[PDB]
């Protein structure tokens, strides 16, 4: 249980975990979050998106950001 | 009254002193955000006789400058009045032999001058620059280096340009050279944004006519050179000429300094002024080759490193100039005898060999092999040897190394202390003679034979180092008569009884074998191992460290000599080292299990290897269930794999779990060769994980983990599917071993099956409704997304949305 | 298939400029080679910035029969010293390794 | 190589066997058509006509005479739902378009 | 007390398979989950792997 | 099946690139990034042609890429924060030709993940130490000194765990010898989450804020916040320390602002656009790359548009403030992923979709008939102007590139007997089809 | 229990007792890498002890080849405290 001090501070550690009583809305909200990590870090999907819609890399990048505060709806109540 | 109150409420620094750690966190939290309504009124009257109490220790000190830096910092102005009293409290701390008092009353003084004012600092120690006491010069003069750390030179150095360009006092502008110095001392590479700004300072005293001041600004020079070295490409001749004279027209420590200083001025100079300046320096050079003092020498012979070290003054230049008498008056017992002259005399006598050659520095230097001091003589071989070994024996010529050779016969056998440096002296010196020693080698060894001929051990151990120093030289040589004297004997010191030697004999012998081959080896192996095999009985590190690696040796390249018979009573007696207290023994020995493998066939090593593992107290059960590993590495696995699987029905715990372990060493040997042998194993595997015990369990899983870190890669994915289906069951378990190993076997399996699969066995027991495997499967999830968090991208589920939330990904199903 | 009578080869064009070719393997022979000659590679060789190859061409899901040309395409631009070490763990000549190396993309590509 | 423009991203093509003949269909995001391009900037020309002082200050001559190449001066495309198209039919062997449907405006 | 509210809170296995698109999957274990409809659609979800039988047995793994 | 896996042609396309004089002498080099590859060119000034001198495999992703140059050394070393849980130090030797690792740093897991550093990394511009960050969560930096034989050394990492906060970017500040200091946006998703309404969605602001060194006592302090308008994308440094004045231009849609701390009061300035243009009524504007020429002389910035247009930035500046700001338009070009501003008068325009370009600046980008733009320029309306072909620069050199390949065919149709390849690339009006073949010209 | 306050570039060692486990595998075989700790866990008294018997550094520390294809060696200080 002193694992247990050092396994929350594991969840303290690495945003994005869970444990048996995590909910639909954090899980899909943080691999929502990570979906927008990798987007702005892969040089490449970017250029995907950027020429998808008719948008430029700032422009991209800015919308991306934006929308990492509330992704994926309001919380959960 | 609120001011005798307020300071009543601050004497928790008593919370802080005395307490619990959570008494510490109270205190210490209340007075950082409380430092200003508190103050440092009250503070500092009950804090300064703390911090001057006699026996505040490392740390009391340590947590209460913390206190005064951090207080300071938040009460920029709430410390306002109490400045003088700190400043002269504290004050002789920076000019104080303890570099920590310099330090730490130099870091609170950068951060009181710094969240204080200037004004008052000035105000109060102008005065105290021009005082009578050197005492109290030197104490303000260490305390302006720790404001000017405090606040910054800038705001001061008009001020310094006053103390320094006094015409009242020469007390005071040896003042200012010694501040000047000091701050050279402290901040260090931090001066290059002013740089000459100092040097201006300095100009106008090493030309003074008090020698103190001039001295102290000479030593200024050197410091200002120390810090200012490397980086400083620029700006320096505006000063090059008052140094140049003082140079001579001075006298002191300040010259030695200075020297070490203008070492720095030689490295960044060019030809023209590098020329002129060395050759006008190197006759101040040539009178101080025979100073006696310490720093002295260390200044000169650095300065000499650099200065003859350049490509401005050519070999002639020195060696007609320099060496006469640089070697005159260092290579006197003087210099050897000290603790210091002996490794730097080294430095730049090395350095001056680099720069001109062998035949001169090594006839320079050959009869100081013969002299009284051994230090001496162990001196000038540390020197031989290192030169000769960085650049080579072909420089010097017959006559030269002749005289070497003898004295380095000499130092050897004078040898009076258990030291490496005459060995490493010879092993160097005959490693750069190259092919330049064969006409001596009678001479070498019937010295070396002759000492191992005494009655005193040391010297005999020490004979058969040197030879297994010179053991590949005594190669070429060709030596027939000289090389087959150190084999045989050395066959004859086999005999020793002081470990010590016994193991370094044992090297000898395996680093003349090395080079001569079994067939022509002096005393034939046929009689050598034989005499080898009642010594591998000698229970100690060294000699059983060597005399296995000898006997691993012949037993690879002989093998045919020795009869198998000869191998399994060997096998018999490795049987019990591998309980040896030392671990490097235990590994030799699994590796010459894998040698006897090669050498006989695998399998009545096999056999014996089993038995073993019948028997308790693991260690020895773990190693030879290594050996098992490494026999079936060397000799292919499918030799062994049979015999392993049909052993795992003995019903004894102490075997099966052998088996098991050693499948695991065996795949992690194998890696991506297990890629043969994952099918013959998996019926086994499921077998035992359809239940037999816990202990069953757990071993299969530590099995299955091998296996798939092994085969990463080779597409053998369909058989550690068929595995997974039967280790998840066990997820629900409890005993820490046997759940610790299964999570260990879904890690491997992770990489080795990807990790679609495992997400897929991870998804419907993570919203569950019991809370049991909920939580078990958020660990699973847990480590199958810390690891590979970014593959799941492309493969979780599709999660509908409903009315207020968003929870398809349209990104992903773009057409186009 | 691209260059006459070369064996056929499936040709991949990404999103970034880059094009490339997967090949197939005829012999055991060829096929453990450059298996030993990548997964020594890996080991003293790694890549600069940071990663392990075995998990950077694992990243999504494990690496199953494909070997990295790429890596093994760099014993050319190695050093002596490794060059010698890994091709005496073959026991070749680093002739015979880098020859069998080049010839591959001879009989498929240019 | 050697490269013979577009205008519009080009999304996929097939082949005409007989003649060798390279049918591409290209569309972007984010674009008016040939058309409403045209339509729209004549019209904002009117708009700006009306600004009711000197009737004589003309510059909508001018707008309807510039044409800025987008190949380098960026596409004068934009909206956020509003599509574009093209169908292109084409020689590989030299870079004639000898067809060019040009579609409808959201198509 | 809570325990009863939220007891109260759930719901019948028939209001379950009703509201549920795919109504294959439902079982007491999903109708006693704190997120029965969260719990259905990913037992529902492609691909997926259902936890083992043996977490409400009371004997071991394989004894 | 046993396959073996072959690249032909390298990946073509830039993400990322730096100058800087890698190679010790004043020659300078440039230090560009494809996908998976780290590729260095030196621009020869006498044609104008660039050789592409070293091209490297890295087996990772480069998700960030920054030069920097020791206080007073000769050499550019290069600091690379990829997708493996580690910070790397890389070098160039021209003696073999290669890039060299002087340290390595671990400090965490691998992939690309969310809240291990690695995505932004901004150094010191006196080069004395580097920030790591992560887009939540995360940032370290490191310390940088010569050894006594000035082989570089790095010590152990500092920290600045700040939960529930974004990153929009990090840079560092330019100070005098000062404690360094960086310039991070920055976010705040907390209680957009705790408001079951979404209003606090909307109601949030950037900060831009500082954090800063305290090498004295090893460890990170934050100093200034500040509660920004609007987001803005990220942040142009300020030649500080002895030129220019401190601070960060923000970019933010449609304004570009200066700022710093202490006494100064924050300096805006509206974007002036192209006159009677077709964009939607909607369509704010941002600004896309930048790029600083700070020579003897005087600084100054370019900064590039949506529809390509680059303009010219300086300082009007009194004593220690700046007054007011100019931004007077240059010319437009290719977007960019990133310009590299030479001197030997020209900049590498790092194309996004297409060939990039070398272009040799001409004039100054000041003094003529195009109109003047300031901060001090009050109004009721905006700027325009018109945009023109190219005046202050012109096209040197032109690098070809498929970024991106958005289709192929093989077939063999010309009469020739080998295939070719019909490689349909490029993006919208820039695209092409492009005819590939085994011949050279 | 674990220290794990993330790790750095000072090498651990071990005790004679503790010499030749690894650190958490307690494998005896095949290390392959070295061990660091954080600096919290390397100061003072803390120099060059045992990161399990706490006995003084003699020997390094080091990372049986498992734990390092499973990169459990990629977490820091693992000082039993
Ligand atoms: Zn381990
Ligand atoms: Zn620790
Ligand atoms: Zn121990």
């Amino acid at each position: 249980y002193t694992i247990h001090s050092q396994l929350e501070h594991l969840q303290s550690k690495y945003i994005g975990t869970g444990h048996a009583d995590t909910t639909k809305w954090e899980w899909l909200v943080n691999q929502h979050r990570d979906s927008y990590c990798s987007y702005m870090g892969h040089f490449d999907l970017l250029n995907y998106f950027a020429i998808a819609e008719n948008e430029s890399k700032a422009r991209v990048r800015f919308n991306l950001m934006e929308k990492m505060l509330q992704p994926c709806g309001p919380p959960a109540d | 009254p609120e001011e005798q109150k307020e300071r009543k409420i601050m004497k928790l620094l008593l919370k802080i002193k005395n307490g619990t750690p959570p008494m510490r966190k109270a205190a210490l939290r209340q007075i950082t955000d409380k430092a200003r309504e508190f103050g440092a009124g009250p503070l500092f009257n009950q804090i300064l006789p703390l911090l001057m109490s006699p026996t505040l220790e490392d740390q009391e000190r340590h947590l209460l400058v913390k206190v005064i830096d951090r207080i300071l910092y938040k009460l920029d102005d709430l410390v306002r009045p109490y400045v003088h009293k700190i400043l002269v409290v504290i004050e002789p701390l920076l000019i104080d032999e303890d570099y920590y008092a310099r330090v730490e009353g130099r870091e609170i003084i950068s951060n009181l001058a710094k969240a204080a004012g200037l004004a008052t600092m000035i105000s109060t120690m102008r005065p105290d620059i021009d005082n009578m006491d050197e005492y109290v010069r030197n104490t303000t003069a260490r305390a302006f280096a720790v404001v000017a750390s405090a606040l910054g030179i800038p705001s001061l150095l008009p001020f310094l340009k006053a103390v320094c360009k006094s015409k009242k006092s020469w007390q005071a502008r040896h003042t200012g050279i010694k501040i000047v110095q000091q701050i050279a001392i402290l901040m260090g590479c931090a001066i290059l944004p002013h740089l000459r700004s100092l040097v201006e300072i300095i100009e106008h005293g090493l030309v003074d006519e008090q020698q103190k001041v001039r001295t102290i600004s000479a030593l200024a020079i050197a410091a200002l050179a120390e810090a200012a070295t490397p980086y400083g490409i620029e700006s320096f001749d505006s000063v090059l000429k008052p140094l140049w004279k003082g140079i001579r027209q001075h006298r002191g420590k300040g010259l030695a300094a200075f020297l070490k200083a203008i070492g720095y001025l030689i490295p960044l100079m060019d030809a023209e002024y590098a020329n002129y300046y060395t050759r006008e320096v190197m006759l101040i050079l040539i009178r101080e080759f025979q100073s006696p003092d310490e720093e002295m020498k260390k200044i000169v012979l650095k300065v000499v490193k650099q200065c003859c070290g350049t490509d401005g003054v050519e070999a002639n230049y020195i060696k007609t100039e320099i060496l006469p008498p640089f070697f005159k008056h260092f290579w006197q017992h003087r210099m050897a005898l000290d603790r210091r002259n002996y490794r730097q005399l080294v430095d730049t006598t090395v350095e001056l060999a680099n720069k001109v050659g062998a035949a001169e520095i090594i006839s320079r230097i050959v009869d100081d092999l013969k002299d009284e001091a051994e230090q001496y003589r162990k001196m000038v071989m540390e020197t031989i040897e290192k030169i000769m070994g960085n650049l080579g024996a072909a420089d010097i010529d017959h006559k030269l190394e002749e005289q070497l050779i003898d004295g380095i016969l000499y130092a050897f056998q004078e040898q009076t202390t258990e030291d490496s440096v005459m060995l490493n002296g010879f092993g160097t010196v005959v490693n750069a003679l190259g092919k330049r020693v064969k006409p001596y080698l009678p001479q070498i060894c019937g010295t070396v034979l002759w000492r191992l001929n005494n009655k005193s051990a040391k010297v005999r151990q020490q004979a058969a180092d040197l030879i297994s120093r010179t053991a590949v030289v005594m190669k070429t040589c060709q030596e027939e008569k000289l090389m087959g004297h150190l084999g045989v004997v050395l066959y004859e010191y086999l005999g020793e009884e002081y470990p010590e030697v016994l193991g370094s004999i044992l090297g000898a012998l395996k680093a003349i074998v090395n080079v001569i081959g079994m067939h022509k080896m002096t005393p034939p192996i046929k009689d050598l191992l034989p005499r080898l095999t009642p010594i591998l009985k000698n229970r100690h590190e060294k000699v059983q460290e060597n005399c296995i690696d000898l006997v691993g040796r012949i037993a690879d390249r002989g093998a045919e000599y020795v009869s198998a018979r000869e191998w399994m009573r060997i096998c018999f007696e490795l049987l019990e080292l591998l309980k040896a207290h030392k671990k490097a023994i235990r590994r030799a020995t699994v590796n010459t299990f894998g040698y006897i493998a090669k050498a006989i066939g695998p399998h009545d090593v096999l056999a014996t290897l089993l038995n073993n593992l019948k028997v308790q107290e693991r260690q020895n059960r773990v190693c030879t269930t290594v050996a098992i590993a490494i026999v079936a590495e060397t000799c292919s696995p499918f030799t062994v794999l049979p015999a392993l699987m049909n052993e795992y029905r003995v019903p004894e715990l102490n075997v099966q779990n052998g088996v098991l372990k050693s499948l695991s060493f065996l795949f992690e040997y194998i890696g991506e060769m297990g890629k043969d042998y994952i099918y013959a194993v998996t019926p086994l595997l499921e077998d035992a994980l359809m239940d037999r015990d816990l202990v069953h369990r757990q071993t299969a899983s530590a099995v299955v983990q091998h296996m798939s870190l092994g085969v990463y890669g080779f597409g053998c994915e369909d058989s550690l599917n068929h595995l997974l289906n039967y280790v998840w069951p066990n997820v629900f378990e409890t005993s820490p071993h046997v759940i610790q190993a299964v999570m260990g076997a879904l890690e491997g399996l992770r990489v080795a099956i990807g990790p679609c699969r495992m997400l897929q066995y991870c998804l419907q027991g993570l919203f569950h409704p019991a809370r049991k495997v909920r939580d078990v499967y958020w660990k699973i999830y847990n480590s199958i997304y810390i690891g590979s968090q970014d593959a799941l991208i492309a493969h979780y589920p599709r999660i509908y949305n409903d009315d207020k939330n968003t929870y398809i990904r349209y990104e992903l199903d773009y057409i186009l | 298939t691209l260059i006459p009578g070369g064996s056929e080869s499936l040709v991949y064009t990404t999103l970034s400029g880059g094009i490339g070719i997967l090949v197939p393997f005829t012999s055991h022979e060829d096929h453990d080679f450059f298996q030993h000659v990548e997964m020594h590679l890996r080991s003293e060789h790694p890549p600069l910035c940071g990663r392990d190859h075995l998990s950077f061409r694992s990243y999504y899901f494990p690496v199953k029969n494909v070997i990295d040309g790429d890596l093994c395409e760099q014993f050319n631009s190695m050093e002596p010293n490794k060059q010698k070490n890994v091709s005496e763990e073959l026991d070749r000549t680093p002739p015979e390794v880098s020859k069998k190396l080049e010839d591959i993309r001879t009989r498929y590509a240019f | 190589q050697v490269a013979f423009p577009l205008q519009y991203t080009p999304r996929k093509f097939v082949i005409h066997p007989e003649s060798n003949n390279l049918i591409i269909i290209e569309t972007d995001h984010n674009a008016y058509t040939e058309a409403t391009k045209a339509q729209r900037k004549q019209q904002m020309a009117e708009e700006m006509v009306e600004a009711a002082g000197e009737l004589a200050a003309e510059m909508a001559a001018a707008f309807l005479n510039e044409n800025l190449p987008e190949s380098i001066f960026g596409a004068p495309k934009a909206g956020n739902g509003q599509w574009a198209s093209v169908i292109r039919v084409m020689n590989p062997i030299q870079g004639n378009t000898l067809d060019l449907v040009q579609l409808e405006q959201n198509e | 007390s809570k325990k009863k509210l939220r007891r109260m809170n759930r719901f019948t296995v028939a209001e379950l398979k009703q509201l549920v698109a795919r109504p294959d999957v439902v079982e007491m274990h999903d109708v006693t989950a704190q997120d029965p409809k969260l719990l259905v659609h990913l037992k529902a979800t492609r691909n997926s792997v259902p936890v083992p039988r043996h977490w409400c047995f009371k004997r071991k793994y394989l004894q | 099946m046993f396959l073996y896996n072959l690249t032909l042609q390298r990946a073509t396309g830039i993400s990322f690139a730096i100058h800087g004089n890698f190679s010790g002498t004043k020659q300078q080099e440039i230090v560009v990034s494809r996908g998976k590859i780290l590729e260095l060119l030196r621009p020869d000034p006498n044609t104008g042609k660039v050789h592409t001198l070293l091209t490297v495999e890295v087996f990772g992703v480069i998700r960030s890429l920054m030069a920097f140059r020791l206080t007073g050394g000769t050499k550019d070393y290069i600091v690379v924060g990829s997708d493996s849980g580690r910070i790397v130090i890389l070098e160039y030797q021209p003696s073999k030709n290669m890039f060299e690792k002087i340290h390595q740093e671990t400090f965490g897991k691998s992939g690309c993940r969310r809240i291990v550093p690695g995505q932004f990394l901004a150094v010191d511009p006196k080069g004395r130490a580097v920030m790591i960050s992560a887009i939540e969560k995360q940032k370290l930096v490191y310390i940088l000194n010569r050894d006594a034989a000035a082989r570089l050394t790095i010590s152990s990492p500092l920290e600045a765990h700040k939960a529930n906060t974004l990153v929009y970017h990090v840079v560092g500040v330019d100070v005098g010898f000062e404690n360094p200091m960086f310039a991070c946006l920055e976010m705040d998703y907390e209680e957009a989450d705790n408001d079951p309404t979404g209003e606090a969605a909307a109601n949030t602001q950037q900060t831009l804020t500082f954090y800063e060194l305290d090498l004295g006592l090893n460890h990170v302090v934050r100093k200034y916040s500040e509660p920004l308008e609007e987001h803005g994308n990220f942040l142009i440094t300020v030649p500080g320390g002895s030129d220019g004045p401190s601070g960060v231009l923000i970019c933010s849609e449609n304004y570009i602002t200066y700022k710093n701390f202490g006494d100064q009061p924050d300096i805006r300035c509206p974007i002036p656009r192209r006159r009677n243009d077709l964009d939607d009524p909607e369509r704010g504007m941002i600004f896309v790359c930048s790029a600083t020429h700070k020579t003897k002389s005087m600084f100054f910035f370019l900064a590039q548009t949506e529809q390509g247009d680059i303009f010219k930035i300086t300082l009007e500046t009194d004593e220690d403030m700046v007054t007011e700001i100019r931004l007077k338009y240059f010319d437009t070009v290719p977007v960019a992923a990133a310009m590299c501003v030479l001197k030997t008068g020209f900049l590498f325009v790092a194309s996004e979709f297409g060939n990039h370009y070398l272009y040799q600046i001409a004039h100054l980008g000041d003094d003529d008939e195009e109109p003047e733009f300031s901060s001090a320029m009050p109004l009721e309306d905006t700027f325009f102007f018109q945009p023109r072909p190219l005046k202050n620069l012109v096209l040197v050199d032109e690098l070809d590139s498929l970024s991106p390949i958005l289709f192929c065919q093989i077939a063999d149709l010309a009469n020739e007997d080998t295939p070719q390849l019909y490689v349909a690339c490029g993006r919208g009006p820039r695209s092409s089809l492009r005819v590939l073949r085994h011949g050279l010209e | 229990i674990f220290c794990r306050k993330q790790a750095g570039v000072a090498i651990g060692r071990l005790c004679e007792k503790c010499d030749g486990k690894c650190v958490i595998c307690d494998s005896y075989v095949r290390p392959c890498t070295l061990v660091r700790i954080c600096d919290e866990c390397n100061y003072g008294s803390y120099q060059g002890r045992c990161v399990i018997c706490g006995g003084p550094g003699v020997s390094d520390a080091y990372y049986c080849k498992e734990c390092t294809i499973q990169e459990k060696d990629r977490d820091g200080c693992p000082k039993i405290v």
